[PDB]
């Protein structure tokens, strides 16, 4: 929106890069950048 | 305003660094 | 990597990248924040690993 | 019992690393 | 993972924090005749997700 | 000010605050192989006392 | 620890009343 | 911006409510 | 009252709205002299608050 | 810089701490007139 | 209150950490030759103010 | 080299585990004088980081 940088981040993608980074933390995959991207494909819906 | 971007950032690594699962 | 604290493996594996993304979603704000976001780690990922 | 020593760090790590003075 | 010794902070950390969180943001945004129930059943009817 | 038009601290703080103390305080006493559950029942069991 | 249940709770309703909505 | 300086001050009061003599 | 109220209840109740209206001033104009400025805003403003 | 910070980054590196001490301090003593209380203590407080 | 039975994070936090986050926000701003050195008379120097 | 690393890996490469194991002895023992033991636990301990 009109917001400010960090608000427009915090209500975009801040909650699904939290559970997105904690789950690549856990998992470490050799493809630690293509299951980011995945992640957030895949559960882009719930957010 | 990159400071911005990286306190968000921050914000995100602080959260995923102090998981339960992550500290105990 | 495997061994890396937490914070670390982050730091050497998806954090610049998603410096990177993070400023021009902020910068450009499309409908698309998310699917942006994963499109942009998509297509510079080769010049982040 | 570590975690929480773990955590309380990890609190002071973030407030030094977010610091204005470092983030613009 | 044990739970069991965990501090009484990251125990509620760990177990209803982030339901909590949702539910409460629900029912500040919809504000309810009758709160309590309705946070209850927020908390019943989204477990299996949390 | 009526809840409906009140803040969100003040309307949380005047509508389930204090069950969601109590609630809270004894699951962490006692911590149940099902938390959530617990803690839904508990507010049921104690809505009356708290309105 | 009724402080570290307050303290929960806090953490909870200041996440709540922060949301952007809420805010802006 | 209203919603930056009210979630500041949201800052501030968590901080301030959640001191460790006013939990216990 | 005033004395046997929650933390929070007491700060709102006493100094939240005039700190609200002070740093929104604040914030706009970026004094040289912020926390004299601040307080300056607040002993001026004291009696409609 | 300063002048150009976006403002919760502005407020947070000029007045946030004093106000952190000065709202904590205030909320022990609880006076009863609490505007001037605080005022005068980001006063007597300015320099640090 | 008590200092003796608080929970662990809630008495570093009582106790150490402010006086940690400025000193080391010091140290990461000068980074000496001798870290934990300058980290530790920081310490001993702020005490009293903390 | 250090001089040039960012905060975080900084503090990581330099005072971050003694700091851990200090903040551990001091949370165990709980001494009537915490930032004095904590520095003390420092120097003393320095050697082996």
């Amino acid at each position: 929106q009109s917001l400010p940088t960090r608000a427009y981040l915090d209500q975009t993608v801040v909650p699904i890069l939290l559970q997105g980074l904690a789950v690549l933390a856990k998992e470490r995959p050799p493809n630690p950048i293509e299951f980011l991207a995945s992640y957030l494909l895949k559960n882009k819906a719930q957010f | 305003a990159m400071g911005s971007v990286e306190h968000t950032l921050a914000d995100v690594l602080y959260h995923v660094e102090t998981e339960v699962e992550n500290l105990y």
